[PDB]
């Protein structure tokens, strides 16, 4: 169900963003943004270094990583 | 335990 | 707020009312039938003097079948 | 279901939208179409020649039309002809330019439903979200209006949408007909606003004074870098192919807010035909 | 200032004529009165204060409904279902939310059907030409934006309260255009919070000098001046808030010039 | 109202009600109301989250007497080179801000009295490090997402400050097995609750060991992603006499069977086990020990400030008065 | 238990039977500089804030004590003197909410017009205090 996005490589960092399938997007914190230990529990599979960054408020079911390159 | 570590390739 | 809720008026018979709005909406008809040759009412051209073709949805553009929202 | 299509009696065409809901009562988009298109009249826009209103449906003729750029947008492989996007904007951006000086917004300008005649005109045809601005409009967030054509004011959820939405949207987006493919195809409204970023800069205080207030401003952005011109090769340096609101100029009321889009070198050239298919 | 304003003007001022109620319905239809059009005014402006409905909203209604009047008699106890229709109408023009028509009915006290509302509804459109972008004074007020000083508020309340007063009394303002009782209620204002006269701008922007204003201008000063003493109200119920900075609080200079 | 003789305490009291904006044009006077306005007894719980700050913007506020700073997701990046005084503040929140390092050890280098912090997310050094150790009556310090701090810091930091409660150094980058070892070998003897998280590969069984042995009082501990707790570390946790919450999420060289084994323990409340525990065993799991919630309360509340499903504005139940609205 | 305590040189009619144990003032006495024409409004007041006797943040007031809010600037400064040196809780609370919202929005300028504040007379000091005051905006 989930969606993986394709990687903007920015200068010194490297961004995705993943959109949750509005059964997990009922379970996203609003105040503070989780870790690679909570993310990795709603159900989000990828690599090692992604962190959360930003929440978009008019889309709260929209994730946002980065990653040093 | 497969190397999880993985994004999926659905 | 009741003071909003209030009857301006005594209550009028609504049989004649009703029956006078249904004239205006029959007699609405009286020109745009006869100068179009399309009976409205039913969808279908009259045999008058305007040419018309039912042609299916994918020749002529979306604007003209798009769906009401 | 299928549509009566009239021709030339010496060409109009039936829209009939249905009522069969008794909840509202006529749906507000009608009333908001039906009452600013009697007041709109401009050769560059579709005419509303005449409504019916039957007790159940509710009818409305329309100039016949067919060029959408379907047809002349996609289907050219070897791409549409340059003369033919020298004119195909000039008679929209004059449209345009009346409709805003005729107190009356398009919104969404969706190249779907931008209906062309063969002889080469060009007609405004969407005014369902069309409240006139008269009065300040508030912003909404159920009008739709597609991802791919809303502006950084609106993604970045402004509250008043006043002038320059109209101006870019088709006024500026041209890169599906001169391109054939989209500038800014984003998935969703984060991803959308970083890919303008990616080809047109990054919102600094300078570019767009006062941006730091944007209620959708977060200071996290992906610091990106303008892309110079390679977005629109084609095209040659007419003004920098009008830089001065080229894509987005980053100040709404500096997006050649004041004067129109003819006053520039462009738009030079002759109306050529396009009857095929 | 925008370069395209002069345009939207001269737009306004030719198109306002067209929409212009005639004074024929006041004298040609027994079966009500200017009263009880009062009454209906007052009572649309309470329905717009209960959903919120926005007073341009309610300067709409009221055109519609003075416009559909003038061309048809309409009877004694079926002006609550025009009047209701009128204002769910305007709301579906420039309200973004339209209120559904059970809320309308409801405040009918429940007198009505949802189909004789939507079927009032029909016949209202039909007879207006399908013609409804009407130029109201709230209109011609903004048109006007802040020209007295680029900072100058607490001014505007007033006018637009003068503008909604200007609604309900339909004799001697259904003659004036709606461009006129406008400059005529910036004016007041002006003269009753700053002092000033007509601003320059003003003067050459819609042609119209302080001795072309005079006729309405006493109108509506003696409107002004009675507005409390005035009964049947509830426009001045609304602007005597903290919102509106309470323009009904003060008192009408009286020595207008 | 209005004197020459006016009580100050009325005109305090008036003043009570007036919100940040008013109360920023509650000078008046432009002269005497100044200075009764910039009084300790207004500026005491600032709600400044998001928005911006300028250089000595947010030194002067913290000046006159703030104590509750709640300043998330701010963008405050601009050198504030001017003299201070030491501030009083005693709940600071910077969680994820934008905040520069420079400008990070000008303003932190005079807090003394802190009792609350949370850095999450944010860009350290070591003289910020070393100069958190001066305020020794910590009981809660987040550190979450952190980096740049070398080990002799982080064992001057946990050294000095003796009163934790809770701890969440987790997924702090930057770190080798040296940095765990030292966060194990020096916290606190009185903290009831730990984040030792995220590190696979420098988590070691003696590590566990040293940190059961030294600290006795835990309620919380949440050892995830620990890829190196194979099968006989379950006596350690038995010798855990208060353990409530363990959270050894994601550890895969756990067989899923011998959870069964954690079942035995008194104690235990909850056991978030994520990513280990197959599909249908969990069932069985559960229906085994009725008394544990297996796999309930996904996210931390671990030192984290503002947790709640619905949105809250009051960090560590302390709600603000002056609100930017 | 109906007391009428002494005021100043004027008519001593009150009861104070469970009245003024809001006064703090009058708690601690069970006058030297009060007044009249407002203290009989305060026994009013009181009697009717001791009926309703059966991080905080609200501002509400009820019907009675907007109706009986003195209309008159200088009857409300001495009012608010009344409270403060009565030492009533309620009256106080509501005399500060009062003045609040008076304070509420409107300009400086309006606000040292209406006021006996004459002193706004700087060294051009506003622009200071609009420069510090700049990190705000709206």
């Amino acid at each position: 169900q989930i969606y993986y996005s394709d990687k903007y490589d920015d200068e010194e960092f490297e961004y995705r963003h993943v959109m949750l399938p509005k059964d997990i997007a009922k379970l996203v914190p609003k105040t503070h943004l989780m870790s690679e230990s909570e993310w990795r529990n709603l159900g989000v599979q990828q690599s090692q270094g992604w962190v959360h960054y930003m929440i978009h408020e008019p889309e709260p079911h929209i994730l946002l990583f980065r990653r040093p390159l | 335990a497969g190397s999880v570590e993985q994004t999926p390739k659905k | 707020k009741p003071s909003a809720c209030r009857n301006l008026f005594g209550p009028v018979d609504h049989e004649e009312l009703t029956r006078d709005l249904e004239k205006h909406c029959r007699d609405m008809e009286e020109a745009s039938q006869r100068k179009w040759n399309f009976d409205f009412q039913n969808h279908k051209p009259l045999e008058g003097k305007y040419e018309w073709q039912e042609v299916e949805k994918g020749s002529l553009p979306e604007f003209y079948y798009r769906p009401p929202r | 279901g299928v549509v009566y299509k009239a021709r030339n009696k010496l060409v109009v065409a039936l829209k009939k939208i249905r009522l069969d809901t008794e909840t509202e009562g006529v749906p507000s988009t009608a009333i908001r179409e039906i009452s600013l298109l009697k007041e709109l009249n401009h050769p560059n826009i579709v005419k509303l020649l005449d409504v019916i209103h039957t007790e159940n449906k509710l009818y409305l003729v329309f100039e016949f039309l067919h060029q959408d750029l379907k047809f002349m947008d996609a289907s050219a492989l070897t791409g549409i002809p340059l003369p033919l996007i020298k004119s195909y904007l000039f008679q929209l951006l004059q449209g345009l330019a009346f409709c805003h000086s005729h107190r009356v917004l398009h919104r969404d300008l969706k190249p779907q439903n931008l209906l062309i005649n063969t002889e080469g005109a060009i007609k405004l045809a969407d005014f369902g979200l069309a409240r006139a601005f008269g009065v300040p409009v508030r912003t909404t967030t159920h009008e739709v209006v597609t991802l791919w054509y809303r502006a950084p004011e609106i993604l970045l959820g402004c509250k008043y949408y006043s002038t320059a939405v109209d101006i870019w949207s088709l006024g500026c987006i041209f890169a599906e007909m001169v391109t054939r493919r989209a500038l800014f195809p984003g998935d969703s409204e984060i991803d959308q606003l970083f890919r303008i970023f990616r080809t047109l800069g990054t919102p600094d205080e300078v570019v767009w004074p006062g941006v730091t207030s944007m209620p959708d401003y977060k200071p996290s952005f992906p610091k990106w870098a303008r892309q110079d011109f390679s977005k629109v090769v084609p095209p040659l340096d007419e003004d920098g192919r009008s830089l001065l609101s080229q894509m987005l100029h980053y100040d709404p009321n500096k997006r050649i807010s004041a004067k129109a889009a003819l006053a520039h070198p462009f738009f030079q050239d002759v109306t050529k035909p396009v009857p095929h298919l | 200032v925008p370069d395209y304003h002069e345009d939207i003007h001269t737009y306004l001022r030719e198109m306002e004529v067209k929409c212009k109620p005639k004074v024929g319905y006041m004298k040609k239809q027994p079966d009500i009165t200017n009263s009880m059009r009062a009454i209906l005014v007052d009572w649309l402006v309470e329905v717009g204060e209960e959903y919120k409905l926005q007073n341009e909203t309610l300067h709409l209604a009221v055109n519609y409904i003075d416009r559909f009047l003038s061309s048809m008699s309409v009877l004694r106890g079926k002006l609550q279902l025009v009047g209701t229709a009128a204002m769910l109408l305007a709301s579906k023009f420039e309200e973004i939310y339209p209120p559904e028509v059970a809320e309308f009915v409801y405040i009918t006290d429940d007198t009505y059907t949802k189909k004789q509302v939507l079927r009032m509804e029909h016949l209202v459109l039909k007879v207006l030409t399908f013609d409804l972008a009407a130029p109201t004074v709230n209109q011609f007020l903004t048109q006007y934006f802040l020209h007295q000083q680029p900072a100058n508020c607490k001014v505007e309340s007033l006018a637009m309260f003068l503008g909604e007063l200007s609604l309900i009394d339909a004799d001697p303002y259904l003659k004036y255009l709606p461009s006129v009782i406008a400059g005529a209620a910036f004016h007041l204002a002006l003269y009753t919070v700053t002092g000033q006269s007509w601003p320059e701008s003003l003067i050459r922007k819609t042609g119209y000098t302080l001795e072309s204003l005079k006729p309405c201008l006493m109108d509506l000063h003696q409107t002004y001046l009675k507005a409390p003493q005035h009964a049947q109200q509830s426009i001045r119920e609304k602007y005597k808030n903290s919102k509106y900075h309470g323009v009904s609080l003060l008192n009408p200079p009286e020595t207008l010039n | 109202v209005s004197w020459d003789s006016l009580p100050d305490e009325l005109l305090l009291g008036i003043f009570s009600c007036l919100c940040l904006p008013e109360l920023l044009k509650v000078s008046g006077v432009c002269k005497r109301w100044y200075r009764l306005a910039s009084d300790e007894s207004l500026w005491q719980t600032l709600d400044l989250t998001g928005k911006n700050l300028h250089p000595d913007v947010t030194g002067r506020l913290l000046s006159q007497g703030v104590i509750a700073f709640r300043c998330p997701r701010s963008f405050m990046d601009q050198p504030l080179a001017e003299h201070f005084s030491p501030f009083r503040v005693q709940h600071m929140d910077l969680s994820n801000s934008v905040i520069e390092v420079s400008t990070l050890h000008g303003i932190l280098s005079q807090c003394s009295k802190l009792q609350n912090l949370s850095l999450e997310g944010l860009r350290l050094s070591d003289p910020i490090v070393n100069t958190l150790a001066k305020n020794s009556n910590l009981v809660r310090l987040n550190l979450s997402g952190c980096s740049g701090f070398s080990e002799f810091a982080l064992q001057t930091l946990l050294s000095s400050c003796s009163r934790l409660d809770e701890l969440n150094l987790s997924w702090c980058f930057d770190f080798t097995e040296k940095h765990v070892q030292v966060a194990v070998a020096h916290v606190s003897e009185t903290i009831t609750q730990l984040n030792l998280s995220g590190y696979r590969k420098n988590l070691q069984k003696s590590d566990l060991s040293t940190l059961v042995r030294r600290c006795p009082n835990l309620v919380h501990l949440d050892l995830s992603d620990s890829v190196m707790l194979k099968n006989d570390c379950f006596q350690e946790f038995f010798q855990l006499n208060y353990l409530q919450h363990l959270s050894l999420s994601r550890c895969y060289d756990i067989i899923p069977e011998t959870l069964l084994e954690l079942g035995e323990i008194p104690t235990l409340k909850t056991l978030q086990v994520f990513g280990i525990v197959p599909d249908g065993t969990l069932q069985l799991l559960k229906e085994a020990l009725p008394h544990l919630q297996i796999n309930c309360s996904h996210f931390t509340t671990i030192a984290r400030p503002t947790i709640g499903n619905k949105k809250n504005q009051e960090i560590w139940g302390i709600k603000c008065r002056l609100t930017l609205q | 238990p109906s007391i009428k305590l002494q005021s100043s040189d004027g008519e001593i009619f009150e009861v104070d039977v469970e009245i003024a144990k809001q006064s703090v003032t009058i708690k601690t006495m069970l006058d030297d500089d009060p007044v009249p024409l407002p203290n009989v409004n305060a026994a009013i007041l009181k009697k009717v804030i001791q009926w309703c006797t059966h991080e905080k943040r609200t501002d509400d007031i009820p019907v009675w004590d907007q109706e009986f809010l003195k209309v008159d600037q200088g009857t409300l400064f001495e009012l608010i003197l009344a409270a403060n040196y009565l030492d009533i809780k309620g009256l106080l609370d509501v005399t500060c909410k009062t003045v609040a919202n008076m304070i509420k929005g409107k300009t400086p300028e309006e606000i040292r017009k209406t006021f006996n504040i004459k002193n706004d007379f700087t060294e051009e000091e506003e622009a200071q205090v609009r420069k510090e005051n700049q990190w705000c905006e709206e």
